[PDB]
Order: C-alpha cells, then sequence, then structure tokens
C-alpha cells in the first residue's frame, strides 16, 4: 500500500528515481495501490525527523518507510525506534546511522535495520 | 550562592510533562532551541502517571552528547550506554537489587 | 613489537568504521568484516525494502481484510486508546524475496546479512577480500597473503615456502574433514593445485591434511628452528630429475 | 570548552565537549548530601545505595 521512501544526500539521487520503483516492486500488483511517496531530507534533526516523519504519516496515510541517511550518527537509529512505537509505522534502517545496528528495542517498537 | 567567588551565573529553565512522548520529544528540542542548555533532568514519575518513560529526553539529548541526569527511574534500560549515550542518574536500577 | 609480519589483528565493524577515514597507527593487513557493502547500492537497499514491505502486505491481505491499519494522527494520544489490533511484525519475520531469503530476527536483525571480510592493504586503502555467502563463507584468498604492517622495516624472513610429495609412510595425504573443514590434531594444513581439468589451466588450491614420518620431523624443525611454513605438495613431477638440462 | 549549540537549526553536529562534560559529571565525586553521598559507576548509575 502507501510507503513512503526517505533518502538524505545519498548519491544526489532526486525522489524521482525512488518513484520509478514501482514496477519491479511487485509487478503483479495484488492490493492495486502500491504507490510509493518519495521525499528529501536536507538534515537530521531529531525535530525535523519528527516533523517529517508524523507529517507524511498525516499526509496520505504512509503504511511504511524506509529511511536511509548519509552521517554517522547512530543516535537517528534509536529516534526511529521510538517513533515507531509512537506510531506503530515498520520502519526500515537502509544506510548511516540507520543501519547502525541497535542492541535492544522495545517490544511495542517494529523498527527493522539492514 | 555558595560556589565561590566565581562570577558565572547558573539559570534554570523548565518544561512540562505532556501525554504525548512525540510532543514530549518536541517540546524538549525546542527548548534545546530556546537555552543553549548543558544538561536535562527528568524526575516525573507520578504526575503523567503512566510508563513515565523519560526516552524522549534522553534520545533528544543523546543526540548532540548532552548528559541527561534522572532522578527517579530504576529500570535497567537506561544502564547501557550503547542505546542511551548520554544518561545519568541518581537512583540505582532494578538489576542493582540482586546485589542485596 | 606486536605487530609484525606473523601477528594478525581481527577487528568488528566498530573499530573499522568509516571507509574512506583511514587513521594512522592502523597496520597494514588489519582484518575487519563491515556491511558498508559498495556493491550493495543504496538503489538495490531501496528495493529490497520496498520488497519486503510488499511481501508484508500481501501475507498479511492473505489472512486478513483490514489491512490498512493507519493510526489517526501526529498528537493527542490522551484522547485516543491504543489500536495494536493487527500489525506486520509476526508475517516479516519469515519472508521470500525476489529469489532470496530477507527473513528478519525477533531482535531486528537480519539472518542472512550481507558481511564483508575487508583488509588494509600497503596501499592503506580498504580491500574485499570474503564474502558471507549463504551461511558460509568465500574468502578470495586460499592462503593468506602477508602484508607490509609497520612499512618502515622488519621484513619477512622466519616464513618458508616448502615442498613436499606423497610417499606412503613418509607422508600421507587425507581429504580435509566435511564435518569440521579443519585438519584433526596429528595432520596439518596442506595445499595441492589441482587442474580443473586437462585442456583448461585453470584449477584451485585444494587443502589436503598432511601428516606421517616427515611432517613430524618438519613439526619439530619448525618447533626448534622456530620458523613458520606453508607447506604444499608438487605437482609437476616426481622427486626429481633433469631433462634438458631443467 | 565549545557550547551546545541548537536543536533545530542546521545542526546535526554533537556537542564537542559533550563526552568531556559526560565524563567530568563521572568523575564526580561527594562527601555530604540531600540524599547523602552520590558516587555514579561505570555504566553511570548511583553507586552505594542503602
Ligand atoms: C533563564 O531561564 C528562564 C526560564 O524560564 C528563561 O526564561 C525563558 O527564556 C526563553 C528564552 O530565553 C523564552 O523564550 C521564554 O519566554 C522565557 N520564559 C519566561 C517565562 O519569560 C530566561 O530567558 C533565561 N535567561 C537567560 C537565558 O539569560
Ligand atoms: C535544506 O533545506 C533547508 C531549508 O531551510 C536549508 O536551510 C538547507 O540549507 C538545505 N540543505 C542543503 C541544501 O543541503
Ligand atoms: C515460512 O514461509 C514459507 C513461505 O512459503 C512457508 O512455506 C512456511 O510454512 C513458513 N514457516 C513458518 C510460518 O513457520
Ligand atoms: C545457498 O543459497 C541458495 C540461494 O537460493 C540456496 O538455494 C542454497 O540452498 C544455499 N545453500 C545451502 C547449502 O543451503
Ligand atoms: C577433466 O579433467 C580430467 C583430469 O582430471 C581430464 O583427464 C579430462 O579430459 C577432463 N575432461 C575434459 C577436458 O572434458
Ligand atoms: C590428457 O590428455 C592426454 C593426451 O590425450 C592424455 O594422454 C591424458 O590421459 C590426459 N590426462 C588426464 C587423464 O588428465
Amino acid at each position: 500500500l502507501n510507503i513512503a521512501v526517505l533518502l538524505g544526500h545519498s548519491h544526489d539521487v532526486t525522489e524521482r528515481e525512488l518513484r520509478n520503483l514501482w514496477g519491479p516492486e511487485q509487478a503483479t500488483g495484488l492490493p492495486l495501490d502500491v504507490n510509493v511517496v518519495a521525499l528529501l531530507m536536507n538534515r537530521t534533526d531529531p525535530k525535523s525527523l519528527i516533523t517529517h516523519v508524523c507529517d507524511l504519516m498525516s499526509g496520505a496515510r504512509i503504511h511504511g518507510l524506509v529511511f536511509g541517511d548519509d552521517t554517522d550518527q547512530e543516535a537517528v537509529a534509536q529516534m526511529l525506534d521510538f517513533i515507531s512505537s509512537q506510531t506503530f509505522i515498520p520502519i526500515l534502517g537502509i544506510h548511516g546511522g540507520a543501519s547502525m545496528i541497535m542492541a535492544d528495542k522495545d517490544p511495542t517498537s517494529t523498527f527493522f535495520q539492514f | 550562592k555558595r560556589h565561590g567567588s566565581w562570577k558565572i551565573q547558573l539559570n534554570a529553565t523548565s518544561v512540562t510533562h505532556k501525554p504525548n512522548a512525540i510532543q514530549m520529544a518536541l517540546s524538549v528540542c525546542e527548548d534545546l532551541i530556546s537555552s543553549q542548555v548543558y544538561a536535562i533532568l527528568v524526575s516525573h514519575p507520578p504526575t503523567p502517571n503512566d510508563h513515565f518513560t523519560p526516552t524522549p529526553v534522553s534520545y533528544t539529548a543523546g543526540f548532540y552528547r548532552i548528559p541527561v541526569l534522572g532522578l527517579t527511574t530504576r529500570m535497567s534500560i537506561y544502564s547501557d550506554k550503547s542505546i542511551h549515550l548520554s544518561f545519568l542518574r541518581t537512583v540505582p536500577p532494578y538489576s542493582h537489587q540482586s546485589s542485596v | 613489537g606486536l605487530t609484525g609480519y606473523d601477528f594478525f589483528w581481527i577487528v568488528p565493524s566498530l573499530v573499522s568504521g568509516n571507509t574512506e577515514l583511514i587513521p594512522k597507527e592502523f597496520p597494514s593487513g588489519l582484518i575487519s568484516v563491515s556491511y558498508d557493502d559498495w556493491d550493495y547500492s543504496l538503489e538495490a537497499r531501496v528495493r529490497d525494502g520496498l520488497g519486503i514491505l510488499t511481501t508484508a502486505a500481501s501475507s498479511m491481505l492473505e489472512k486478513f481484510s483490514y489491512i490498512p491499519e493507519a493510526k489517526a494522527s501526529c498528537y493527542g494520544q490522551a484522547e485516543k486508546p491504543e489500536t495494536p489490533l493487527h500489525t506486520l511484525h509476526q508475517f516479516m519475520v519469515n519472508v521470500t524475496w525476489d529469489g532470496k531469503d530477507l527473513s528478519f530476527t525477533e531482535e531486528g536483525y537480519q539472518v542472512h546479512p550481507r558481511l564483508v571480510v575487508i583488509v588494509l592493504n600497503k596501499d592503506r586503502e580498504w580491500e574485499k577480500v570474503g564474502k558471507w555467502e549463504n551461511q558460509t563463507l568465500s574468502l578470495r584468498h586460499a592462503v593468506w597473503p602477508r602484508y607490509k604492517s609497520f612499512s618502515d622495516c622488519e621484513p619477512d624472513d622466519n616464513h618458508l615456502s616448502i615442498v613436499t610429495l606423497e610417499e606412503a609412510p613418509f607422508v600421507i595425504v587425507e581429504d580435509i574433514d566435511p564435518l569440521t573443514e579443519t585438519c584433526v590434531r596429528n595432520t596439518v594444513p596442506c595445499r595441492k593445485f589441482v587442474k580443473i581439468n586437462n585442456s583448461t589451466n585453470e584449477g584451485m588450491n585444494v587443502k589436503k591434511c598432511c601428516k606421517g614420518f616427515c611432517i613430524d620431523i618438519l613439526k619439530k624443525l619448525s618447533r626448534t628452528v622456530k620458523f613458520t611454513y606453508d607447506l604444499y605438495l608438487v605437482t609437476n613431477g616426481k622427486h626429481g630429475k633433469k631433462v634438458n638440462n631443467v | 570548552i565549545t557550547d551546545p549549540p541548537r536543536g533545530c537549526v542546521g545542526n546535526t553536529n554533537i556537542w564537542k565537549t559533550g563526552p568531556l562534560f559526560k565524563r567530568v559529571l563521572m568523575s564526580s565525586k561527594y562527601a555530604d548530601g540531600v540524599t547523602g553521598r552520590v558516587e555514579f559507576n561505570e555504566d553511570g548509575d548511583r553507586k552505594f545505595a542503602n
């Protein structure tokens, strides 16, 4: 369904190329909705992160999040896990601080890491 | 008053507990921009009368490595520096009771 | 003086950190295990994330129809009770997508993560040496190349290249144990170049286990003279012979 | 000694002396206190409770 892919300046790839991943992403469309909303993120302030996540949540009701970061800040990972508990949004850490492994997550959080 | 003749001043700012953890983190971050604080304290278990988790404050001030000094929470989730980067507390956690 | 030619240091990805930043006092040949795979591009990672999310959505669709479980808003928890009725937590723990298994664990780890074994070569750069394939490890170098650690002095002299040959009472060669992939207490590792076939010149260094009278003599010699060796079997022919003055 | 910056104005950085300030706090000791003697252990929790 409605899934958000949120990247920073990693490789400076625009959101259009992220939106291009609709055919290969479940070509045999089971929910016939699989719409991908791609946003660009300039800085990793926790206030900005929370605002972006929950505003995009209020916008078109995203059912997931694929978060990638270009900074070596592990705290971002934590700032996602906490959010996963407050929003019940499955979040997937891709690159940077988000992909840094986390020891213990609260059970009510659906955050997963690569 | 009782810290010598040095002419440095200590100023105190405070924010109110809110039921929303998201609003708690947002208020703490706004507070940050609003005071250039040096440390943050969290000591209210019963005022929200809930899980009372100071986790939003700990995460927000550990993003900038600003030390947090909790005074009431005794859970062991705050005793590992990998998860909570800049957390300290004046009350030992429940896991210390084992020693007794 | 604990970082010579013979000394080996293995560190996790925490020590190596950012690949581009290579500090001083890091000896060459430093072995690290990292996940920052250059072959794993950002687009591939986004594709895999979208795939796992969509597969979890399909797994939910198979069981129930109230799949669009979305929270009401960004604020107002005191005015809104929790509704954690159905979630995708329990479905994508077991999942296969695009012909590869991307299952997770109960703690948020990958069951088959794409690990990489990197080394710090003589150029002060991180090079890809090994890969985590399935649940085993694939190494590019069958025998370990030795790197100039200090890059300032102390060249290697106590490492010997030793050749030997299969003779019944003196050198006994046995195949490597499938269960352990390590030589038994009585044998020592010994490589042998085995050709792929007749016509081709390509081959691979099969690691066999070498024991016997001469091998025990060699072990005692290494113990006393205090050297190290990479024992291997000859392939050109027998012990020795001169043909056409060669 | 640097200073803690803003929370939402182009500041992804951290307090350079943040680890230093945390180490200073963890190295602090007392002999008198309203709660009694206060000293933090290696993990940063209160040491010698009652
Ligand atoms: C000392 O702390 C007090 C805490 O109330 C500060 O008062 C607040 O300061 C912020 C930013 O300076 C303002 O946005 C608030 O409106 C103030 N609150 C009130 C009730 O006036 C005070 O400014 C601090 N003194 C400093 C930083 O010199
Ligand atoms: C991101 O956007 C904000 C908007 O105010 C801007 O201040 C910042 O410089 C931008 N970052 C870039 C362009 O790297
Ligand atoms: C895991 O998923 C596969 C998908 O075909 C299924 O066959 C198998 O029964 C599942 N195992 C479980 C749910 O334990
Ligand atoms: C190696 O991975 C492939 C990927 O599909 C799998 O088919 C194969 O069974 C794996 N090998 C072993 C020994 O499990
Ligand atoms: C395969 O290798 C053997 C030697 O091990 C050789 O005798 C045989 O001819 C090869 N098969 C070919 C080249 O088709
Ligand atoms: C390779 O080919 C030669 C020439 O025909 C043949 O005599 C020999 O048996 C082959 N070697 C093997 C068996 O690998």
